[PDB]
């Protein structure tokens, strides 16, 4: 009902 | 039959036996009566009167000597055998006794069983070094402030646990004859009861050698009398039994204690440790930082994991930090064209031969990329195709496309 | 059979630490040549020479009765015959804590109903099955989830009802009630929520940042995060852009954008002109307050 009916990774970390 | 392995052989804390570290080890002391031979006075107490015993001390004859061995020797209550100070050798002299043991220890008590009366001062000391450096353990005087510049029976305070404190206690003339002073470590110490998770009382236990000074003895004031010979001759320190107790400093990673091949005393360290007291450890496992053992968590340490690629790894905190305190071991120069972390994938330009595992030698195949051809060098692990410009069906990005001839543009290889 | 020497030193020696008492279990030593008539046992807190105990040659196990609770005590055995003692086995052990029995717990209060009252109060109503005189007193807990890892909050209440006060405007928290009688109290009752209601914003939005969009620089983008004092459910926010500062609002031309976007692209910018911004939110109750300008200038 609610749910969605290829997934894509983005990371973000520090130096 | 190995303590550090559980019943179906998971790691678990390991505790080297408690023994009294003293038990036959040479003290160097100041003073021995024998040398040369002179008398000395036993003094009792019956009723309200005092009888005194005169016996003389010959250092050759074994009856008659009172070596500092008889400190160390085994304790006969049958047949008591006490070392025995140069008579008269009162305040401002004192009289030392310093005990090697050669490594750290975890110091549980300090006692000392007196054949003549106890001291009017006396002071424990250790040392954190092998003798360089010392810090006082505990003290014991009638006038803390005046002999020993400490607080008169001082409460222990939890800002410093750390620090020695003086006590009346135990100092009374009263036994004249087999008096004990057994000082206890971590008596009085506010967070003694959590020990395992303390590393201040951890260190405040810890000593490699011990040393206590007799500073002032018992006197009744008779020896400025007219006689000065019978009364300076009645007045000595005499100890029959000297106990260190407590257990080798191995933070919880060794059983025993063993001599190595330069007769060194050293911890037979577990749980992938290496050190004299277990403190760093083993390398190619640097996975975890390194953690003292607790009752609860055996706190092992982890091995590296390579692939069999490289020989060394090395820790990095900011990995550990990104894990979650899981793991942050990083392997160092990976061999056989690998790359990462862990040594688990093929580098830039390489893809991996699923007829062969991970941990083979030839487990990376080259990715012949052809220059004119291919987009990058770097390629598909998994099935060994070149990222192809134009269409190239060519595995390695070698042949033109069905319809495709070969062209002049280095931007266009194919043209249909 | 043989005294010419003192004994031997004892083969093992085990320990078992409990609530008062310490289960102490031995072995002889190997050498049966020198002849041993017992064992000593000496037991005390950090040092062994506390108290002594001699048992027969015969026994093999003893336990040390009457003891401290938490105390660490040391415990020495030697093996003793005719001509003396001999050398000792040491062991150390912690006893463990006494362990006090504790109570039948009591009935927790039923029927827990948050009525909010305003964006800072809300009073909680429960009753007592247990009640047909006692010095009973019932405590109070809220805790919302915002910040992080905060703890419940306290209140002692004598009758039936409690009026929480010092609430943020529109956040969700949890409320229980417990009974506590004396040594004997109940757990904490059925959690009930209520959330506060909504408020005028007190605080302006942080963090303006203006920057030169790369590709047409016509176009800059201005980019904001929401305020620390929100009070409800942001529904928008309002953009104010103009040359001079010290103009009134009624001058500063009015850009409003949707709530769910924290960006706006802006189009058609004069050249050579020095451009000063200022991000105001919306909700039900009301508009939030003044930011302070930032210094942005074209070339
Ligand atoms: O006044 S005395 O007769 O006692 O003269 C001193 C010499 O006595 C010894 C030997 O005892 S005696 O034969 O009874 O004279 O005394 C020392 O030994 C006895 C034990 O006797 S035994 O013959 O060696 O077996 C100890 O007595 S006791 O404690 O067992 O009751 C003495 O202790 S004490 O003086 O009472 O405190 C002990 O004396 S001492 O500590 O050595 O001074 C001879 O000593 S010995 O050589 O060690 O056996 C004394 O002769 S010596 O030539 O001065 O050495
Ligand atoms: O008698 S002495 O010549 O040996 O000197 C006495 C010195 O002891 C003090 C404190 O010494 S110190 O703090 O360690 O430097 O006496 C005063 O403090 C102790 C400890 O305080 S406390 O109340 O116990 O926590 C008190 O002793 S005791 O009662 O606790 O056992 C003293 O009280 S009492 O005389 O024992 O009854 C207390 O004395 S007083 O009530 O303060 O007068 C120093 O006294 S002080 O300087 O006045 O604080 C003395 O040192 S001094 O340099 O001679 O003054
Ligand atoms: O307040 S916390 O509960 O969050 O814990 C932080 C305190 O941990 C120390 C030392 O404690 S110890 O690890 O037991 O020896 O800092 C070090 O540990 C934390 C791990 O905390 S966590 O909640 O388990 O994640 C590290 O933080 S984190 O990177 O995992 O988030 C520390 O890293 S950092 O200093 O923030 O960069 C780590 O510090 S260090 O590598 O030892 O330098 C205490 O810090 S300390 O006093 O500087 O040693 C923290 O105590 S504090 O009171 O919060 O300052
Ligand atoms: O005497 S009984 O018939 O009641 O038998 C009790 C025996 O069980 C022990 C050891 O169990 S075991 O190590 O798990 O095999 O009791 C202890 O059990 C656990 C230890 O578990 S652990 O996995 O080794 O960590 C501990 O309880 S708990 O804290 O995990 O809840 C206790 O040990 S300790 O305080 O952590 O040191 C202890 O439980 S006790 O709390 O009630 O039972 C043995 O007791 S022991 O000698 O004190 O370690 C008993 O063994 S015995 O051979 O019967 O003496
Ligand atoms: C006892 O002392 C004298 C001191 O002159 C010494 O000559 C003698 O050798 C000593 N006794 C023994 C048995 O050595
Ligand atoms: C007995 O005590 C005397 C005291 O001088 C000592 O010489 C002797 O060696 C002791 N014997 C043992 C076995 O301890
Ligand atoms: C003991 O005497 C020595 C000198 O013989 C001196 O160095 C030391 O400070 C004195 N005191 C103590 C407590 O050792
Ligand atoms: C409630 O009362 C008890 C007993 O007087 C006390 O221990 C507790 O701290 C009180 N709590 C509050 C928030 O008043
Ligand atoms: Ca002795």
């Amino acid at each position: 009902p609610c749910n969605y009916h290829s997934y894509l990774f983005c990371g973000l970390f520090g130096d | 039959p190995d303590p550090c392995s559980d019943e179906n052989g998971h790691p678990r804390r390991c505790i080297p036996d408690f023994v009294n570290a003293a038990f036959g080890k040479d003290v160097r002391v100041s003073s021995t009566c024998g040398r040369p031979p002179a008398r000395y006075c036993v003094v009792s107490e019956r009723g309200e009167e005092r009888l005194r015993s005169c016996h003389l001390c010959n250092a050759s004859d074994p009856k008659k000597a009172h070596p500092p061995a008889f400190l160390t020797d085994l304790n006969n209550p049958h047949n008591l055998t006490c070392w025995q100070s140069e008579n008269y050798l009162q305040f401002p002299h004192n009289v030392t006794l310093t005990l090697s043991l050669g490594k750290k220890f975890e110091v549980t008590y300090v006692s000392l069983q007196f054949c003549s009366p106890r001291p009017e001062s006396m002071a424990i000391y250790k040392s954190m070094d092998y003798g360089r450096t010392w810090v006082p353990f505990q003290f014991y005087s009638t006038q803390c402030r005046k002999m020993y510049n400490r607080p008169h029976r001082a409460p222990i305070t939890k800002q410093n646990e750390q620090e020695a404190v003086c006590t009346d206690s135990h100092t009374d003339m009263r036994p004249l004859s087999g008096g004990l002073i057994a000082f206890s470590t971590l008596d009085g110490r506010p967070s003694a009861h959590d020990f395992d998770n303390s590393p201040v009382l951890q260190d405040w236990v810890t000593a490699t050698d011990i040393r206590v000074a007799f500073s002032r003895l018992h006197t009744f004031g008779d020896e400025n009398e007219d006689d000065s010979e019978l009364a300076r001759d009645s007045y000595f320190y005499a100890v029959s039994d000297l106990q260190v107790g407590g257990r080798c400093k191995c933070n919880g990673h060794a059983a025993r204690c063993v001599r190595d091949r330069d007769d060194s005393l050293v911890c037979d360290c577990r749980h992938n440790t290496a050190g004299p007291e277990c403190d760093r450890c083993k390398p190619f496992h640097y996975d975890r930082p390194w953690q003292r053992a607790t009752a609860r968590e055996a706190n092992e340490c982890v091995a590296c994991n390579c692939n069999l690629h490289a020989r060394r790894c090395r820790f990095n905190m900011e990995l550990y930090k990104l894990s979650g305190r899981k793991s942050g071991g990083v392997c160092l120069n990976c061999r056989h064209n690998t790359a990462g972390r862990h040594c688990h994938y093929c580098k830039e330009g390489y893809y991996r031969d699923m007829g062969k595992p991970i941990t083979h030698r030839k487990a990376c195949k080259a990715c012949d990329c052809h220059p004119v051809g291919a987009a990058g060098k770097t390629c598909n692990q998994t099935t060994g195709q070149c990222p192809c410009k134009d269409g190239v069906t060519g595995i390695t990005c070698n042949r033109c496309a069905k319809g495709y001839q070969q062209s002049r543009s280095p931007i266009a290889p194919c043209i249909k | 059979t043989g005294e010419t020497r003192v004994p031997e030193v004892p083969s093992s020696l085990h320990v078992r630490p409990l609530v008062t008492s310490i289960v102490v279990s031995w072995t002889p030593p190997e050498n049966q040549n020198i002849v041993v008539r017992g064992y000593a046992i000496g037991y005390g807190i950090g040092s062994p020479h506390a108290q002594t105990i001699k048992v027969d040659y015969k026994q093999r196990y003893y336990t040390i009765e009457n003891l401290d609770p938490s105390s660490h005590y040391v415990i020495t055995l030697k093996a003793f015959n005719n001509v003396g003692e001999g050398i000792p086995l040491y062991e150390s052990a912690v006893t463990r804590p006494h362990t006090v029995p504790d109570p039948t717990p009591m009935m927790p209060p039923v029927g827990v109903q948050a009525s909010i009252l305003s964006h800072d109060t809300i009073r909680i109503t429960w009753a007592d099955n247990s009640l047909p005189t006692d010095s009973r007193y019932y405590t109070v807990r809220w805790k919302t989830n915002i910040p992080a890892n905060t703890k419940y909050k306290n209140a002692n209440a004598t009758t039936l009802s409690y009026l929480v006060t010092g609430l943020k405007p529109n956040t969700l928290y949890e409320f229980s009630v417990m009974v506590t009688k004396g040594r004997r109290s109940s757990t904490w009752s059925m959690t009930a929520h209520g959330a506060t209601f909504e408020l005028v914003p007190t605080s302006p939005p942080k963090d303006v940042t203006v920057v030169s969009k790369e590709g047409k620089p016509r176009t800059i983008i201005v980019n904001w995060q929401p305020p620390s004092e929100a009070n409800g459910k942001i529904t928008g926010y309002i953009i104010y852009y103009s040359t001079d500062v010290n103009a009134e609002i009624h001058d500063w031309v009015i850009e409003p954008v949707v709530g769910n976007r924290l960006t706006h692209q802006i189009q058609e910018l004069t050249l050579d002109t020095p451009y000063y911004f200022k991000i105001q939110a919306r909700n039900s109750k009301g508009m939030g307050p003044m930011s302070e300008a930032v210094q942005f200038r074209t070339p």
